[PDB]
């Protein structure tokens, strides 16, 4: 089997620290002494602000380049052509980015759904009246969940979308909210836009004893929530990446140790997509291994490589990269990493951390068979 | 002579129909316009994308197609990026798209105007994600702010019985048309509104409702001179000949079809009544190269304002239509009778 295996990466806009966790899984395996061995080799694009021009673009270089898979990253406006470029011609995307629901050939998750999680804290906290406070950047698979569990169970919801909002009208809105006596939220928004959420909920006084907030984002450690410990409203989210298992622990002390230069965002720790695109790696590489001892010699040789050929000449050992992937089990940052056949992660699990005056402090976890077990 | 692209569904026989129709009829020998066809699975952004290429690559001036919620982006960002213009009956996005001619008008605030005509507090809202949830998010906003108790079921990959313990009087349907038929019969005095422009479009009168009321829209309006005029030179075209052809009614988005060829080609009228001459390809070049002469088309093409089958037709300077009117429409036991119209600036207005 070749010395070499080549691999796409796709980035875009404000991904230093996971283009940094993807640089050092490859680095490390490549340096690896650890016991049918293989170099891990990048032919990689950042596309800053992504839309699909720049996204065929991308990927079209690196299908030209021989690449096998691609690591990519996606938001709405280039996630259908991504995936669709690659389940036309049997290219596997492996991807940290939001999942979605519709529907997957070729394409693998390695983030896990929130919206499990989400709805069965719902039923433990008896939630009847609340707001949900949301945006469509990561599809509405959370937005229908909520909206069809209302229906099913008779709740009340009042469900806007806050895309395109100045910070006077979320003071507005959280105003109009006072005077109908809501107290209760889901908020489900893109990082960028709950930070400013959160300082709006402050300015206006709405972070204090009697407000409750449930923030469905991945890494609630991340989130400074410095007013709101002080102030006493309840506040409850989630962490995929637990720091206190030795696998975590290990890859922390080459972390704290790694030259800022070299490695921008290692200064702090990885957020989820980081340790998701660590993940990412070891995904790949546990594939490749898998193929040479299934004794398989995959090789993009001598095929076109021109993404725009008609007749669309997918490639025939795509199936079984493919096959092999969905068939993935093993431990990452981010825990068990394992998929089903339409490659959406499954027996997965994450903390449930609630904020009190000791600071964010882990009431349970969560695990998509098992389901809420708390403590 | 001025060479176009064509993107059809593969199932869009009738709106294909509309297009040769509309071809001959807004021809005059001053310049050649001439088509080149694909047809396709809209729903696939690499085939779409192939498309585009193959089209930019001969040297097309302006495209006629479509597209659905997984490819409005691949065409969005190809005509943008590359200052080719996109003419479509399809939905409409939300944001500004330079290059994006939309034939269709929007329907939200014709919908939400006509719920607040009516004095609906509680209503059920039957929704398809099929299609995208882009309406349902204008509505539940609206509910937010005027606190309407909507209750929210997907009908789009029984039912019935959640309607009943709930109790949910007045309907919102914004599905596609096959399944409206199916829905009222679960439920065999209720109220109807369906969300769409073309109620009398295929399947109605006798869906049948068990004398419910319905409400719904029409962008095509058969006591217009141009439109009644249309229809009795369509209505006996041949069939084998124009498929979807022969028939009394048009479906909307040919409808938009037919007109968006008219709006073409004034367009192309413009540009030589004001001489400005345009002449003379590759998506994946680098860095990008939009073609020079593509500003003055996509200028020309907002500049247009033509009556055709869908009323008015006039664009702002992010290709939208405006001053347009929407019929208002009820099912009376007659037929669908016009009580009314939401125009572009008066909302809702009976008589
Ligand atoms: C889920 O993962 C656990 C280890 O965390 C393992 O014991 C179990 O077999 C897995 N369940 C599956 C693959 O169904
Ligand atoms: C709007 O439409 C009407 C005809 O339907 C026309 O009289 C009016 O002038 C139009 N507005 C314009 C051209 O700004």
């Amino acid at each position: 089997f070749p010395s070499s295996v080549q691999i796409g990466g796709l980035f875009i806009r404000n991904t230093d620290q996971e283009y940094t966790a993807f640089r050092l899984a490859i680095f490390l395996h490549n340096t690896s002494p650890n016991a049918a061995p293989f170099n891990l080799v990048p032919h990689v694009d950042n596309i800053e602000t992504a839309n699909s021009f720049a996204v065929t673009n991308a990927f079209c270089s690196q299908y030209s380049r021989g690449v096998f898979a691609i690591f990519g990253l996606y938001d709405k406006r280039s996630v259908h052509t991504l995936t669709s470029f690659c389940s036309a011609l049997h290219i596997s995307l492996i991807t940290p980015s939001f999942p979605t629901e519709g529907e997957s050939q070729f394409v693998l998750q390695l983030r896990p759904s929130l919206r499990g999680a989400l709805l069965s804290l719902l039923d433990h906290y008896e939630w009847n009246c609340f707001v949900f406070l949301y945006d469509t950047d990561r599809g509405y698979s959370i937005l229908q969940a909520i909206m069809e569990k209302a229906g099913q169970n008779g709740w009340h919801v009042s469900a806007i979308c806050v895309e395109n909002f100045n910070d006077v009208s979320y003071r507005q809105l959280l105003e109009e909210l006072d005077r109908r006596q809501e107290k209760k939220f889901v908020i489900d928004c893109e990082i960028e836009r709950l930070q400013n959420i959160l300082e709006q909920i402050v300015s206006v006084g709405k972070h204090v004893k009697g407000y409750h907030y449930i923030i469905a984002n991945l890494g609630f450690k991340d989130i400074s929530l410095e007013r709101f410990i002080h102030g006493g409203a309840n506040v409850t989210g989630f962490q995929l990446v637990d720091f206190n298992t030795p696998m975590v622990t290990k890859l922390m002390d080459r972390w704290k140790k790694l030259d800022q230069r070299e490695y921008p965002g290692s200064e702090t720790p990885p957020k989820y997509t980081s340790a998701l695109t660590y993940d990412g790696v070891l995904v790949m590489a546990e594939t490749f291994r898998s193929l040479r001892r299934q004794k398989i010699d995959i090789s993009r040789r001598g095929n076109a490589g021109d993404c725009l050929a008609n007749p669309a000449a997918p490639w025939g050992q795509g199936i079984d990269m493919e096959r092999t992937l969905k068939q993935v089990r093993i431990q990452g940052l981010t825990g068990n990493v394992q998929f089903d056949h339409y490659g959406r992660r499954v027996n997965y699990t994450m903390d449930v951390f609630e904020l009190k005056s000791t600071g964010p402090r882990k009431v349970g976890y969560w695990n998509d068979m098992d389901k809420l077990v708390l403590i | 002579s001025i060479q176009i692209g064509g993107l059809f569904p593969r199932g869009a026989d009738q709106e294909y129909s509309a297009f040769r129709v509309g071809m001959v009829q807004f021809s005059t020998s001053e310049f050649r316009l001439t088509p080149h066809i694909d047809n396709l699975e809209v729903a696939n952004s690499f085939a779409v994308t192939n498309a585009f290429c193959s089209q930019f690559s001969r040297g097309v001036y302006a495209i006629f197609g479509f597209y659905d919620k997984k490819s409005v982006n691949t065409i969005t960002s190809f005509c943008g990026t590359l200052h080719v213009s996109f003419i479509t009956p399809s939905f409409p996005t939300d944001g500004t798209h330079p290059f994006v001619i939309q034939m269709r008008p929007d329907l939200k605030g014709a919908l939400l105007s006509l719920i607040e005509y009516y004095q609906w507090d509680k209503f059920a809202y039957l929704y398809d994600s099929d299609r995208g949830l882009s309406t349902l998010q204008a509505v539940l906003d609206s509910a937010a702010e005027k606190k309407w108790q909507v209750t929210a079921i997907n009908v789009g990959n029984s039912l019935f019985q959640d309607l009943e313990l709930k109790k949910e009087r007045r309907v919102i349907l914004d599905c596609e048309r096959d399944k409206v038929n199916d829905i009222v019969d679960q439920v065999i005095g209720y109220h109807y509104i369906i969300a769409n422009l073309g109620f009398t479009d295929g399947d109605l009168l006798k869906i049948q409702f068990g004398g419910a009321n319905v409400s719904g829209f029409q962008i095509v309006d058969y006591d217009d001179s141009l439109v009644s005029k249309f229809i009795e030179r369509w209505s006996t075209l041949e069939e084998k000949e124009y498929p979807g052809a022969h028939t009394a009614t048009i479906k909307y988005t040919s409808a938009l079809t037919y007109d968006a060829v008219q709006v073409m080609t004034e367009a192309f009228r413009n540009l030589r009544k004001q001489r400005i001459e345009i002449s003379r390809g590759d998506c994946l070049a680098n860095p990008a190269v939009p073609w020079g002469q593509g500003v003055e088309i996509e200028r020309a093409l907002k500049q247009v304002q033509v009556e055709g089958l869908s009323g008015n037709i006039k664009f702002d300077q992010n290709g939208k239509r405006i001053n347009y009117t929407i019929n208002i429409m009820e099912l009376k036991t007659n037929g669908p009778r016009k009580i009314g119209y939401w125009s572009e600036v008066d909302k809702m207005v009976v008589t």
